[PDB]
């Protein structure tokens, strides 16, 4: 319903940076935060997404664009309605957005599959 | 003109409804390009406009007619036609906007709403979530009337939004999932109306993601499982396509 990304800033080439996005709004409240999928973008390119899991093995599952696989990682803390984007070996300068939606999460790598968007945050390598 | 499929709520039976959905599916996809036993919808790319849409004409016992336009690439409703009026959801992009111009040129009055077709927006306007909006032959009959009388200002926007949610589920979703077709069949057989349970709703939410996982799956096995809900709301995950064969009927095209 409402997302604010932070952590943006200026980094030296080959360094690391962690972006943060916290979600809040009516309906969280079925439609809990846990029932929403989240996705990072940066035209706009797909960076990576995340889905929550209550199964036995993981508390969540992630999905990373190929170009980013061996560098960026995504995690989250469900109880704090927060998702993270860990960026290692920066090169990559852009505005990073976080999106969310019932149709978002893993396997949703398109901007139209997310119904809610954040203001974005600037990352300059 | 595009292909028209007919249906009426008057005297409807499990069989008339089933014939209708099967006919819709038949017109939505070539049937070619099947993956893991599941037909895949035409690629939106390079798709000739004269093949982009199909039409669904609905009537009820009050002798009223409305015609829905579906996009064959995702089986979703993009707009409709009632008498001398045709209305359209807000397109996601310019190409889609350009595409829908080819629809219902048959009429003078062409309107485009400020809102899109996503459930979230329609539920907001409706003032009700999918879980609280009854489905069945009864609701569909009433949905058709509302869509029909919208040019008079007599049917309010919430009622219109609720009607869009009913039509989309009983048509678009039914076409996508044998499961949901069977959900309407059960309602129609026993002539009851009732809202969709969490298993229907989560499948609706996940259709795009399920399609993606199946077509990119390593010979059926998903890279990472997808989480759904049972009728009682309890959660569970799926790890491969095999469990979905009797459930999903169409998929949105993806690479490869
Ligand atoms: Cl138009
Ligand atoms: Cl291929």
């Amino acid at each position: 319903v409402q997302l604010v990304e932070t952590g943006g800033g200026v980094v030296q080439a080959g360094g690391s940076l962690r972006l943060s996005c916290v979600a809040s709004g009516r309906t969280f409240s079925g439609r809990t935060f846990s029932d929403h999928g989240l996705g990072w973008f940066r035209e706009r390119e797909f960076v990576g997404s995340i889905s929550w899991s209550v199964d036995g093995d993981a508390t969540y599952y992630t999905d990373l664009a190929n170009s980013v696989k061996g560098r960026f990682t995504i995690s989250g803390v469900n109880a704090k309605n927060t998702v993270y984007l860990q960026m290692n070996s920066l090169k990559d300068t852009a505005v990073y957005y976080c999106a969310a939606g019932l149709r978002g999460g893993t396997y949703a790598r398109t901007i139209y599959e997310y119904d809610y968007w954040g203001q974005g945050t600037q990352v300059t390598v | 003109q595009y292909p028209i499929i007919n249906f009426t709520t008057a005297g409807a039976t499990v069989q008339s409804y089933t014939n209708f959905i099967r006919a819709v599916r038949g017109r939505l996809t070539t049937g070619a390009d099947v993956r893991h036993e599941i037909p895949v919808l035409p690629n939106r790319v390079g798709l000739p406009i004269n093949q982009r849409f199909i039409l669904v004409e609905l009537s009820n016992h009050a002798e009223l007619s409305v015609t829905l336009a579906l996009d064959v690439t995702n089986a979703y409703v993009v707009g409709y036609r009632a008498g001398n009026s045709a209305y359209f959801f807000h397109p996601d992009n310019q190409e889609d906007a350009e595409a829908i111009t080819h629809l219902f040129t048959d009429v003078q009055n062409r309107y485009t709403f400020a809102f899109g077709g996503n459930y979230d927006r329609l539920e907001q306007l409706a003032g009700n979530l999918r879980e609280n909006i009854e489905l069945g032959n009864g609701p569909l009959e009433e949905a058709i009337s509302a869509l029909y009388y919208y040019s008079t200002g007599g049917t309010q926007l919430p009622t219109l939004a609720r009607s869009f949610i009913i039509c989309i589920q009983m048509i678009s979703e039914a076409a996508r999932f044998q499961y949901i077709e069977g959900e309407m069949r059960t309602r129609i057989r026993y002539n009851r109306r009732s809202a969709p349970d969490p298993s229907v709703i989560t499948l609706e939410n996940s259709w795009g993601r399920l399609s993606t996982a199946i077509q990119e799956s390593n010979q059926g096995a998903f890279a990472s499982p997808i989480q759904l809900q049972r009728r009682n709301g309890s959660k569970f995950s799926v790890y491969d396509v095999s469990i979905l064969i009797p459930i999903i009927a169409l998929m949105v095209y993806r690479c490869a």
